[PDB]
C-alpha cells in the first residue's frame, strides 16, 4: 500500500508546514518616538 | 506727542520662550531690527535743547530779529505725523485670532 503511505506522509509534511509556519514570536516595537518629531508650530506673522 | 514714550517695551522673556528658537529665528532678527530702532529711540527725545534767548538778545545790537525768531519758533509748533499701517496691523491681528483659534481646536483635538 505505498499510496497510502505517500498520502499519509504528504499530509504530514504539509501540517508539519503548516505548524512552522506559525511558530513565530509577534513584537511591539514601534514606540512614540515618531510623535516626539511632529511638533507643529505656528507661523508667526512678522 | 503721545502713546509711546521709550520706556515701552513688552515683555521679552515670555517671548523668547514662547518661539522655538531657531524654527523662528527671524524673531532673533526681529528684536535685533526693534533694538535698532530702539537707537533711534535713544536719540532725539521729546523735548529739544532749551536755547536761552535773552544771552542772544543782549549780544545783539538790534534784538528785534531774535524776538521775531522767538515768536516764529513758538507759533511754529508742529505735533505729531499720523499712523500709516495700523489698519494693517489690526487686520492681521484679527487674521491671527483666527489663527489662534483654528491652531488652538487643532491641538485640543
Amino acid at each position: 500500500p505505498w499510496i497510502m503511505v505517500f498520502l499519509v506522509s504528504m499530509a504530514l509534511l504539509w501540517a508539519i508546514m503548516t505548524m512552522v509556519f506559525f511558530l513565530y514570536q509577534p513584537r511591539s516595537v514601534s514606540s512614540a518616538k515618531g510623535f516626539s518629531d511632529r511638533t507643529v508650530y505656528l507661523n508667526w506673522k512678522w | 506727542a503721545s502713546k509711546r514714550i521709550a520706556r515701552s517695551s513688552i515683555d521679552w522673556a515670555k517671548m523668547a520662550e514662547s518661539v522655538p528658537e531657531s524654527q523662528k529665528a527671524m524673531y532673533n532678527q526681529f528684536k535685533a531690527k526693534s533694538d535698532g530702532y530702539i537707537r533711534k529711540a535713544l536719540s532725539y527725545p521729546e523735548q529739544p535743547s532749551p536755547i536761552n534767548w535773552e544771552h542772544y538778545r543782549k549780544s545783539l545790537t538790534n534784538p528785534a530779529m531774535v524776538d521775531a525768531f522767538k515768536k516764529q519758533y513758538e507759533a511754529l509748533k508742529v505735533p505729531y505725523p499720523e499712523d500709516k499701517v495700523s489698519s494693517q496691523i489690526d487686520a492681521q491681528e484679527a487674521e491671527a485670532k483666527k489663527e489662534i483659534t483654528k491652531f488652538i481646536q487643532e491641538s485640543r483635538g
